[PDB]
Order: C-alpha cells, then sequence, then structure tokens
C-alpha cells in the first residue's frame, strides 16, 4: 500500500490475546534512519 | 559507505539505548511462542551507524514531511526487527522489500516495545527460529535489533 492522503505513516495498536502494543508503519524507506545496531541475546530466566 | 562506531558500555549513549531496550520489554500473551521466553536481555554490543548518504536522504525527507505537517517532523525513536538488518544498515531501508502481507499493508514496521520487534528477528512469528538450532527461544545465538530515527509526520490511526 501507501500512506493515506494527507498522511505520512500509520499508527496501529493490534490486540493479541488481550495485549495491545503500538505498531508504527511507514511506506518510504527514507523516512527512517537506522541509527543504532544492537547485538544481544535473550536472557534465560533462573 | 556505511561504518560502525562502537560504543563503550560506560558511554551514556550506550546506557540510554540499553536502558531503552531493557525497559520496554513486555510479556507477550503467546507465552513466548514467536520471540522466546525472557524478562531481560544480555546486551553484547551497541554500534552507532554512520553513513552520510543515508543521513541526508533522511533529513531531507524529514524536511519535506515537516513542511506538510505544520513544521513538525513528528520524529520518534523506534525499534525494528527483521532478518535483513545487515542489508538495511548498508543500503538503507527500502520499501521495495516491504512486508507485503502485514496487517497494515506493504510497509516497514516499527515498534515501541523492543520485545515486540524481537518477535520478528527470525521472520514472521519467528517462523523456524535461529539459523543453527531452529529454536525460536534460543539463548545461545546472538540476535540483532535496530533502534531507528523514524519520521511519522501526520500518522493515520487504523483498525
Ligand atoms: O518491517 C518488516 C516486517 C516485520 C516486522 N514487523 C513488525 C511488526 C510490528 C512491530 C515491529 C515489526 C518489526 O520490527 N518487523 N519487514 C521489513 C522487511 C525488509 C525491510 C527492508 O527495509 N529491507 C531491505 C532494505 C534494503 C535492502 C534490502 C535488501 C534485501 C532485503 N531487504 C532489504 C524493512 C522491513
Ligand atoms: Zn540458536
Amino acid at each position: 500500500a501507501h500512506s493515506p492522503p494527507g498522511h505520512h505513516s500509520v499508527t496501529g495498536r493490534p490486540s493479541v490475546n488481550g495485549l495491545a502494543l503500538a505498531e508504527y508503519v511507514i511506506y518510504r524507506g527514507e523516512q527512517a534512519y537506522p541509527e543504532y545496531l544492537i547485538t544481544y541475546q535473550i536472557m534465560r530466566p533462573e | 559507505g556505511t561504518i560502525l562506531i562502537d560504543l563503550s558500555p560506560d558511554d551514556k549513549e550506550f546506557q540510554s539505548v540499553e536502558e531503552e531496550m531493557q525497559s520496554t520489554v513486555r510479556e507477550h500473551r503467546d507465552g513466548g511462542h514467536a520471540g522466546g521466553i525472557f524478562n531481560r536481555y544480555n546486551i553484547l554490543k551497541i554500534q552507532k551507524v554512520c553513513n552520510k548518504k543515508l543521513w541526508e536522504r533522511y533529513t531531507h525527507r524529514r524536511k519535506e514531511v515537516s513542511e506538510e505537517n505544520h513544521n513538525h517532523a513528528n520524529e520518534r525513536m523506534l525499534f525494528h526487527g527483521s532478518p535483513f538488518v545487515n542489508a538495511i544498515i548498508h543500503k538503507g531501508f527500502d520499501e521495495r522489500h516491504a512486508y507485503i502481507g502485514g496487517m497494515f499493508g506493504a510497509g516497514i514496521y516499527f515498534a515501541e516495545n523492543s520485545s515486540k520487534s524481537n518477535q520478528y528477528v527470525y521472520g514472521i512469528g519467528g517462523g523456524t527460529g535461529c539459523p543453527v538450532h531452529k529454536d525460536r527461544s534460543c539463548y545461545i545465538c546472538h540476535r540483532q535489533l535496530l533502534f531507528c530515527r523514524v519520521t511519522l509526520g501526520k500518522s493515520f490511526l487504523q483498525f
């Protein structure tokens, strides 16, 4: 798709099994810059 | 033309990004099926990404969007996870590769919560899991996330 007329992106807030967390979508590559590269592992819980 | 500046963990830049990673973790209500089971991360490396071409490609666009939005770029720091980060950090984000079967269409998706992005490191729903163990809840393999400057401008709320 693209962005709706007059608009520049799409905020959304889908709910999975009751939990709602904010997605953000854009439709032009140049609208985001990848400033930090983060290397990591998920930590195992004791 | 990209280069990676490494941040020391005593650097306050490092500490803010790390804190942002850790503090945005949430308990996804699929029991950890896509991203794994965890509360905290082990943060191995934080690298700043310097590429002037992509930087100016970005700011220039943010100015275009700002004129269209009452002189507000509506900028945000947001996470992004996908199996293509090594491409993205060299060539820049590219809509021509967008997630075509997403909720909100062929777009480039970002997240507030780091753990939410984490769910997409190894594909949609994690799919298979890590390249080496096929374990979507692997604590051995290293993962990678991007922490990006995203220009939202005037954003449409959907669904
Ligand atoms: O943004 C996506 C979809 C997966 C995804 N979904 C989410 C949903 C909610 C919250 C966060 C996320 C999330 O962080 N990720 N996919 C995506 C795929 C590719 C690119 C991208 O810019 N790809 C590329 C950019 C540049 C060069 C590439 C060369 C080869 C392949 N891809 C290239 C951007 C987004
Ligand atoms: Zn693994």
